[PDB]
């Protein structure tokens, strides 16, 4: 068939009519971004020739090709570690959440680390790790998965307990229903709207986080 | 069939007509000794970067 | 090691040129790496074969060098596009983007020329000497809920004030700096305090 | 280590910042050469409670440097002269 | 024969390294984008449209993934919109009144001022409006009273 771009929506434009929202939806969406690759190193002499000395003697006629290949692969390998360092190591303080998870009705259990798991990962992070499955060597990454999880845990604790203050300086504590009100003022909605409807917004946020986990678990 | 490797005992049960063994990447990782019908794994020697 | 990013580019380009020059010393299976020696030693039927071996080796080396030069050119172009974005958004204006123009709340930026590069001096505002206060979402007065217009309600232990969020400047909670929405029965955590009327 | 065998470095139980990267969380430094599991950061616990806020009373004007490469050396190679002279 | 094998294997290795370099450039671009999202969506609130999710961005949460990062973007989506009759300004006492922060709306008989992103009608007073000029210049100005506290 000929494809259809979208459903037609004739907006009811006139010179004296406006549409004002009377309600809101707290929507959580996923964005997946690759950060690093597998760090591969190739022994050029062993790949071309193995253990044959005559082959290596003939390979010496071609010069420093092997050195260039090894150096390019080494540059890629250090670039992967630099990429992980730039993405995850954006804080030099390891923040922790308080033992009491009283955030004014907001639930972060699906994104905070699970103490029951030995890997110290969140349920969402655990699901993400479960859903991803001759001279050649594979170098291990400089940051292990536990330390990357620790960095994400520190970022989550900072953004939950301190707002955006930890990204611009010292972590200044603020209650989470006040942080949310500040964010509401950032998008041009008054604080009263957040405070009056705090239970509904917390319920919507928890439902959206649960839908995110269900959608990741249910989509191949 | 020649090569260099560490020949260890194998738990792979060959069928009686088969002599060599290959992995996904078409490299010989299992073999049968012709004198005594036993299965040997061929682990590559421990090459490394210094 | 402050200027390692520019020196890395200079070293990579110089090393690529040095490798390309060094590749002329290799014979690539021919009798000699010098063309004049082949042309002075052999008849054209076999000198053609030796020159052909040298040509294919040198051509492969030059194609390899051009390939990494194009990849490095793409990387440098991406870095230059980022530098142009920083010049437009940090120097020619004030950016609200977090960590794009330095660590902290960005105030302004200064460009400085560098060999094959640019150095941005990011002038930023960092909060310091923070102090604890007891806070509330709203103030209950006369059966009405009062919310700050631009600040936040703080308490030093006995008295309630309103201050701007990024600097401690306590002011008396009045009607000029608060707004009224609803009664006190809905907001969770509302506290009782007087609201002054000018 | 998970990266491989390291000979000549004394493994210590202390955690420092990464000086020379070894891999798999192992880093090396000179103080003799020691090898250790690198620390991610100093540990800070934010004093969160449902009714307390932290307000800055002062500020620091901080100037930081950012170095960005812009161009390379413009190199041209005569292909005929390079291959053949 | 060994020379033929050497040149073939060397060409294969050069091809592999070249495509690895191209993929490394792509992954570096993606990682730079991920670091930008980490700085601007997680460590702050971004006003950039569609950079940190669909809708008005509130906050974001990072999650580690194998060779990657997953951002949970928490955004505000307006819903249950309602029609209202609107005007640019209110004419009162020969003066034009414009909203300080909101917009003038009418449900059919009465005029109110509300914030733009949520319906919260309030009485049009002098505290939430400002005066600029007379009523003869603004096209579409309507007549309504302006309350004085
Ligand atoms: C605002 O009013 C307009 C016009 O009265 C509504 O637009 C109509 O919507 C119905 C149902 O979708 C359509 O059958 C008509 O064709 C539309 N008219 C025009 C001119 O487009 C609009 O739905 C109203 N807005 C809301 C939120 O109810
Ligand atoms: C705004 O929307 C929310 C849901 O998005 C509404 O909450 C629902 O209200 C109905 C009826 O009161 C209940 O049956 C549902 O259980 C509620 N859902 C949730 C998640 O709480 C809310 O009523 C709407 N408010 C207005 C003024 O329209
Ligand atoms: C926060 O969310 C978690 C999970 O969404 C809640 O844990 C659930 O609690 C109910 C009742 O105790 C159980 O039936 C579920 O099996 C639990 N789910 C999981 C995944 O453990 C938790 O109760 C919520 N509230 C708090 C305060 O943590
Ligand atoms: C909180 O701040 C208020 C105002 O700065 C303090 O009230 C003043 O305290 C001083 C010293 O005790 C008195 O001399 C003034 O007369 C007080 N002013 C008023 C209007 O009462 C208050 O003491 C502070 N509380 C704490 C615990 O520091
Ligand atoms: C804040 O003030 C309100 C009203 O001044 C208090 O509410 C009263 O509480 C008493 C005893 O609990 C009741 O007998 C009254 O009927 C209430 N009046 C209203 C209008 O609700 C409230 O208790 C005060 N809160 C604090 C913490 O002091
Ligand atoms: C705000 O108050 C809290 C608790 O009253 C302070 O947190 C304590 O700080 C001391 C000093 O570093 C630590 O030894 C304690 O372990 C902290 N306790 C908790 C529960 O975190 C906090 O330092 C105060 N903030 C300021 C700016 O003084
Ligand atoms: C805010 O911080 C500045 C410096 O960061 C303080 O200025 C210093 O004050 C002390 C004592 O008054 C002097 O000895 C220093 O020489 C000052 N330094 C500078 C650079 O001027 C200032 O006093 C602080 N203010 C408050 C209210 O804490
Ligand atoms: C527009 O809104 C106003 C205020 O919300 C409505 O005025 C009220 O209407 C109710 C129901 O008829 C009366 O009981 C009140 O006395 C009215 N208040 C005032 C101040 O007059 C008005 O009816 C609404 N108009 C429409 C068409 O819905
Ligand atoms: C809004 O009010 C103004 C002034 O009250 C109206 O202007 C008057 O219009 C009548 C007839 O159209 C004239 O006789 C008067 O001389 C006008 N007065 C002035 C001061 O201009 C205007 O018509 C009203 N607009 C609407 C739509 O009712
Ligand atoms: C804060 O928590 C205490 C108990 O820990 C409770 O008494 C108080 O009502 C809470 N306040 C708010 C605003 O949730
Ligand atoms: C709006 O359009 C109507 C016709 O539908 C017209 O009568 C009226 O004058 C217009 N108002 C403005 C301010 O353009």
């Amino acid at each position: 068939y000929t494809m259809s771009l979208g459903a037609e929506n004739s907006v009811a434009y006139s010179n004296n009519s406006i549409a004002i929202p009377t309600n809101f939806t707290i929507s959580v969406t996923t964005e997946i971004l690759p950060v690093s690759m597998t760090k591969t190193s190739v022994d050029c002499t062993m790949y071309i020739c193995g253990d044959s000395t005559e082959c290596s003697n003939l390979l010496l006629q071609y010069g420093s090709f092997c050195t260039q290949l090894n150096r390019a692969l080494t540059g890629i390998a250090v670039e992967q570690d630099k990429n992980t360092q730039e993405v995850f190591a954006q804080v030099k303080q390891i923040y922790k959440t308080p033992p009491i998870k009283d955030f004014g009705g907001f639930n972060f259990s699906q994104i905070l680390p699970d103490p029951s798991k030995p890997s110290k990962r969140s349920p969402i992070e655990d699901l993400l790790f479960n859903k991803v499955t001759n001279g050649l060597t594979v170098l291990p990454p400089l940051l292990t998965d536990e330390m990357i999880a620790q960095y994400t845990s520190a970022l989550l604790a900072g953004t939950i307990t301190s707002g955006w203050t930890f990204g611009a300086g010292p972590a200044l504590q603020i209650p989470f229903p006040m942080q949310m009100a500040y964010r509401f003022n950032g998008i041009g909605v008054t604080q009263n709207v957040l405070y009056e409807n705090q239970k509904l917004i917390a319920n919507q946020f928890n439902s959206a986080i649960g839908k995110i986990q269900d959608s990741l678990s249910s989509t191949p | 069939l020649t090569g260099t490797g560490v020949l260890t005992e194998s738990n792979k049960k060959f069928l009686p007509f088969q002599q060599f063994g290959r992995d996904i990447a078409d490299t010989t990782d299992a073999v049968r000794d012709p004198q005594t019908l036993e299965i040997l794994d061929i682990t590559p020697c421990s090459f490394g970067g210094v | 090691s402050a200027l390692g990013k520019l020196q890395d580019v200079v070293n990579q380009n110089a090393q690529a040129l040095n490798t390309l020059v060094k590749q002329l010393s290799s014979n690539f299976g021919a009798i000699s790496s010098v063309l004049n020696d082949i042309l002075s030693r052999l008849d054209p039927p076999e000198a053609e074969v030796q020159i052909d071996r040298l040509i294919t080796g040198r051509l492969q080396s030059l194609q390899t060098y051009v390939t990494q030069q194009l990849i490095r050119a793409a990387e440098i172009r991406a870095s230059a596009n980022l530098a142009a974005t920083k010049m437009s958004e940090c120097v020619l204006g004030q950016s609200k983007r977090v960590d794009f123009c330095g660590k902290g709340y960005h105030l302004m930026s200064f460009p400085q020329s560098a060999p094959h590069g640019v150095v941005f001096l990011h002038v930023t505002y960092v909060p310091a000497q923070e102090k604890n206060f007891t806070t509330a979402p709203a103030i209950c007065h006369d059966g009405k809920a009062h919310f700050p217009r631009e600040g936040v309600f703080v308490s030093n232990g006995t008295h309630w004030f309103v201050t701007q969020r990024n600097f401690y400047e306590p002011q008396i909670i009045t009607t000029d700096n608060t707004f009224v929405s609803g009664n006190c029965d809905v907001v969770i955590g509302i506290v009782n305090n007087t609201v002054y009327d000018p | 280590t998970r990266a491989g065998c390291l000979i000549g470095a004394e493994h210590v139980n202390n955690s420092y910042e990464c000086d020379i990267p070894i891999g798999a969380g192992i880093c090396a430094s000179y103080q003799s050469i020691i090898a250790y599991t690198m620390s991610l950061g100093a540990e800070n616990s934010v004093a969160y409670s449902n009714n307390s806020i932290a307000i800055p009373t002062n500020f620091t004007i901080s100037v930081t440097t950012e170095i960005l490469p812009v161009s390379m050396t413009k190199t041209s190679v005569d292909c005929t002269m390079y291959i053949c002279g």
